[PDB]
């Protein structure tokens, strides 16, 4: 998982600088400006693996 | 005994004399030999009882002349369950093997209350023979031991380490144990079971297993009977 999760970074890293290229600005300004609420969140589960 | 000894040896029949509460005749002994002026042994019984018990026991067995044979199940009665209890030691010294009944199996179920993981016979490998009974009951014999205390095991480690985390071979263990202390090892007290029945019932319970997991008994046994 993290050998993936790197993996995934740097896609996700390539992805954002296309994304900020074709927009021709940063949008983090944007992005922490219409930060108000969050619309992923993680619900923890309590699961039973062996004992 | 001396009945027995009549009957086998001068009449060539077999006995299986059945002596009940060997701790009642040990109590006996204990007060003949009190009213002899005589100082009482380890747990107050005498100390010639390891002499007097090995009289009564070793009157049995067979001969070479004779075809007769004299059997013997002394059926004790152990004082608060102990066998470091004189009667007992003394007991499984002079005899060979021995049979428990179980206080857990006797609350838990009906008759017999017997567990076979303390109880075993140590002249077993003769009785259970190629032409006398069947050629499996040695190889079904010890894997049902086997199975029964890994269903045990398996019994102790559901509690410890959740249902779902044993393995195939331990559910399939649990049960068997199940199936066995409440089918093979229940009987009723009038119902008879044969020795070929009960290996037949053996191996109707030893058959949910897959062939595999079977490595006590022989592979010609497992293809022939399995």
């Amino acid at each position: 998982a993290k050998q993936k999760m790197g993996r995934v970074m740097q896609t996700a890293a390539f992805s954002l600088a296309e994304v900020s290229y074709a927009t021709g600005e940063n949008i983090g300004y944007q992005v922490q400006e219409s930060v108000s609420t969050a619309r992923f969140k993680v619900r923890a589960r309590q699961e039973n693996v062996s004992g | 005994l001396t009945t027995a000894e009549y009957l086998a040896y001068q009449t060539e029949r077999h006995v299986l004399t059945i002596l009940t509460d060997m701790s009642s005749y040990a109590d006996a002994l204990r007060e003949v030999s009190a009213a002899r002026e005589e100082v009482p042994g380890r747990r107050g019984y005498p100390g010639y009882m390891y002499t007097d018990l090995s009289t009564i026991y070793e009157r049995a067995g067979r001969v070479e002349g004779r075809n007769g044979s004299i059997t013997q199940i002394p059926i004790l009665t152990m004082p608060n369950d102990d066998i470091t209890h004189p009667i007992p030691d003394l007991t499984g010294y002079i005899t060979e093997g021995q049979i428990f009944v179980d206080r857990q199996l006797h609350n838990k179920g009906i008759y017999p209350p017997i567990n076979v993981l303390p109880s075993l016979s140590r002249l077993m490998k003769s009785a259970i023979g190629e032409g006398m009974t069947r050629k499996d009951h040695g190889d079904v014999s010890n894997q049902l031991y086997a199975k029964y205390a890994i269903g045990k095991d398996a019994a102790a480690m559901k509690a410890v380490v959740g249902e779902e985390a044993l393995s195939i071979e331990d559910k399939l263990s649990l049960e068997f144990l199940e199936k066995f202390e409440k089918t093979f090892i229940t009987q009723g007290a009038y119902e008879d079971r044969t020795v070929f029945e009960s290996l037949d019932q053996a191996w109707s319970l030893l058959r949910i297993y897959p062939k595999e997991m079977l490595n006590r008994i022989s592979p010609k046994i497992l293809d022939e009977f399995y």
